[PDB]
């Protein structure tokens, strides 16, 4: 599964960014330790609901004209290889495996089982939110939908439960080949009003704080680094300087493939000799 | 603990169920019972030599 | 994207929790069993026919840094003197971040010594070591 | 038309809501007293929809309207011929 | 709990710098080790409450000119990541708190208790000075106030304390995610006049020493570290050159996010099985 | 332009395999041997008229790196407590990653000791150091 | 902004105290302590079915640069001979510096061993380690 650190960062940031920004009691629990005035102006300019001025975020290199109010700005930067293992062996599999989804399903009565309905068929169960199946439920999953005895447990029969699975896509079994990358992602805010930057850049420490209890980065890009650069004029050919101050953002990921095995036996042969 | 200290004789791990929902949580378990010792049948047989 | 297949643990993804309560800034933990496994050699043989356990001994270490508030002194945890006579046992449970579910558990923890550094240039830290009766990793999915 | 296609129920709670103002509870206090009011459907306090937490505590005050809100997720597809 | 560093130091800075240069005694203390002629003649220009020269300090970029008799000059400088816990796990607490006040209090009779009065609620107390209250005193804590035992007391009825404490925001329980960061900020005095730099940095070191017995960098912002460079002309293009000896102060400082927990068992449903 | 004459092994040409399954993510291993010869000292001579093998004494470590899934726990090669009692023995090979072939095999592996480590900056750890009855390197070519 | 619930403490924050007297110049101190716990093992187990207390131990250092005045040996803390039969105990206390309340005292400590070096490139130093009766973490808030 390879790895693009910097659509994932997007995708995090866009959304999270504005639903931060929707309220502004995050943004005064955030906002503390900085001064009213400064504080003040980044929430009546940025925050709330029907705020008029907007912030935005985009990759380098852009052949249009960017906003230079309040960006956040992507570059890739560098990477490493760090650590490998024997054969470059990372992990075996019997079912192929997809992502990880997490589904909220609320609990249905069939004729023997309590169940819960799915999007997608099941390769593997990893949790059911506030359960501990027994022998006693007997715990089975059956493509789409996973179900437990209905007599002992019929005091849950609307159970509002939730649920973290993983995606079925094919039957065929494998090796996983790969290694560990350590790669350096660089984020910058831009602004021409230098305390704009500042708060940005305190916006943007929240959110990857916020991020540490993704799915995905718990389960892929774990050992998140940060490092802070000056803030410096990005421009000065301009009527007016660009301020930012970069941040570097480190991340350990597996990159790896699938090799698939066609072997498989079923039958056995065992004869002996004559001399 | 108990089983070390030899309150109980046996139980099943695996038997064990808990279920959480809002502020309760249900718990499910089971151990078997110690038997004591209640039947002796004897029967003897006299022989020669 | 996400494969759960070749997913590893980190100290991102990992809690320490005593009695239902996280620990504070706890930095490192390491974990030690000895089964004592010994050989059995025979007259005729240098080779070890085969190999026995024997006796089980077990103990973790715990580092941490010392919060003004919530010491393992002030919680009772740990002990200065003859307090810890009174001082019962405890079980030290590792907890994956994600899903809350057990990765492995000690019962019967005891603790053994207690280690404490005051320095000038750097954080204080303090480590525990314990010893544990048994240790567990059921109560798995 | 319809070539596959399967209906689930996402979340199934109650909803409580004034029956004079008609605003939905947003915030309450510790003993879980409305303090705040919106007139949001979905944000509104909400709880579970089942027997046992009916009976694990309507409670709080007099204005008795609460709301069974059920969400309903479907997914489908179709094959349109050209 | 994000932290603004330069904002911290430049409150820090003014009030402390103000009150230093309004008396004599503490800058001939200050000033001992430097000649007679640099040390008069900084007296005479800036210390005294009637000095007509006046210091005044701000951030970089500046739009307006800024003034280059004797000014305190700040840059946020760089920042890097040193120390973390497992799950980013900082602490934990039951009641939101926000920062910790030091205030005081006059006692005051209550008809069973002597109490003090604060301007805020308590959610901890730390400590009343010169006071160790036995379990005859009962010290409570009821919201605003703090009380213990009149009777056998009585001698201390407007006793002159002082309270260390802190705010109470909410009744909610959650967790402290976060880690620790390790950031360089660069202060540099600007004069024209050399010997007026030599003796700005004087001072400085003196309130950067004075201020380690603050209670938020002791709570916040430990292991203070300093580095100074060399005396360089700032600028060459002007009539005069500018002279300053830019100085390097590191903090080490746990930016941090409270995550609230909505989770509270309140009752238990211990029911065996049968077979 | 290859030529086998001069090639050597390395990680990425090596598979460490437990009952079939390839362990994953698996660092490092080492074998350890010892004869405990001993030499025969005469009055009339200071050197040693001869050796003579006594006793056979081997190990092997491996160290992994802690997955989600299928770590040494989970797969009932290692044990915790005294579910180690009802553990059978096994055999560890060392299995070519071009040939399939095998380079050494250890027979009636037994674990030791077990440790693993938990640590905030880096990803999780684990050492297992088994003792084993004989090595082979038969099933060549 | 200062948020107490997750402040630690540090070398600014922290003062050494003897007789009230603060030590001046002082670069670190570590303290041990050891419960001596051991396991009980009986014949049908090889786990230790439980483990005690038996005996407490401890220590503490303290590092320091010798002071022109008022160094250990001339506030008679410490001692270089038979002065020492004639030292009685005494009390470390390591003191808030914020608050000036107790973080951890010792009592009863007594002198162990005592070490100076004197260097050509560096600052002059002594280390000494004493050994105390009990610890106290008493008289807090």
């Amino acid at each position: 599964a390879i790895t693009s650190v910097d659509s994932y960062l997007l995708s995090e940031i866009k959304p999270r960014l504005n639903t931060v920004l929707e309220n502004c009691y995050i943004i005064d629990e955030v906002l503390k330790d900085f001064d009213y005035q400064t504080r003040e102006s980044f929430k009546e300019a940025f925050c709330g609901k029907n705020a008029q001025h907007e912030v935005t975020v985009g990759f380098n290199f852009p052949k249009f004209k960017n906003n230079y109010e309040a960006h956040y700005l992507i570059q890739l930067g560098q990477g490493q290889e760090t650590k490998n293992s024997l054969g470059s062996i990372q992990s075996s599999y019997f079912e192929a495996t997809g992502d990880t989804l997490v589904e909220s399903s609320t609990a249905i009565r069939e004729d023997d089982k309590l169940v819960f309905t799915v999007s997608k068929p099941i390769g593997e169960l990893i949790k059911v939110e506030d359960i501990e199946f027994a022998k006693y439920d007997n715990l089975q999953v059956e493509g789409n939908k996973v179900s437990f005895k209905y007599q002992t447990n019929e005091d849950y029969e609307n159970y509002n439960a939730n649920i973290i699975f993983t995606e079925k896509k094919n039957d065929s079994k494998g090796l996983v080949k790969g290694f560990t990358v350590e790669e350096q992602v660089t984020v910058v805010g831009l602004s021409f009003n230098v305390d704009v930057a500042r708060c940005l850049d305190a916006v943007l420490k929240m959110i990857l704080i916020s991020m540490r209890d993704s799915i995905e980065e718990q389960q892929t890009f774990q050992l998140q680094n940060l490092s802070f650069g000056d803030i410096a004029p990005i421009i000065e050919d301009g009527d007016s300087m660009i301020f930012g101050r970069p941040t570097i953002i480190k991340y350990t990921s597996s990159l790896d493939l699938d090799y698939t095995i066609t072997q498989d036996i079923n039958k056995l042969t065992f004869k002996e000799r004559k001399d | 603990r108990k089983k070390r200290d030899n309150e109980i004789q046996d139980f099943p791990a695996e038997d064990v169920q808990v279920i959480v929902e809002g502020n309760e949580a249900r718990i499910s378990m089971t151990v078997y019972p110690i038997r004591s010792f209640k039947k002796i049948s004897v029967s003897l047989v006299y022989k020669q030599q | 994207a996400s494969e759960a297949k070749q997913t590893v643990h980190t100290g991102n993804t990992v809690l320490l929790m005593i009695k239902g309560k996280p620990v504070g800034r706890a930095q490192s933990a390491s974990g030690q069993r000895e089964y004592g496994t010994t050989g059995v050699y025979e007259i005729g043989s240098i080779m070890p026919q085969e190999h026995v356990y024997l006796r089980y001994e077990g103990t973790i270490t715990v580092e941490r840094l010392r919060m003004k508030k919530e010491n393992f002194a002030d919680l009772g945890y740990a002990s200065l003197g003859e307090e810890i006579l009174k001082k019962d046992i405890i079980d030290i449970l590792v907890v994956d971040n994600l899903t809350k579910q057990v990765i492995i558990s000690y019962h019967g923890c005891s603790a053994n010594n207690y280690n404490e550094t005051w320095q000038t240039n750097e954080i204080v830290t303090e480590e525990i070591e314990f010893s544990y009766l048994t240790a567990s990793d059921k109560a798995r999915t | 038309s319809i070539e596959k296609k399967e209906e689930v129920i996402a979340h199934n709670e109650v909803v409580f809501r004034s029956l004079t103002q008609g605003l939905y509870v947003k915030e309450v206090d510790i003993y879980s007293d409305v303090v705040s009011y919106t007139k949001d459907v979905d944000e509104a306090l909400a709880m579970p929809n089942t027997i046992n937490f009916k009976n694990s505590r309507l409670i709080m005050n007099l204005d008795l309207e609460p709301l069974n809100k059920i969400q309903k997720v479907i997914y489908e597809t179709h094959l349109e011929g050209l």
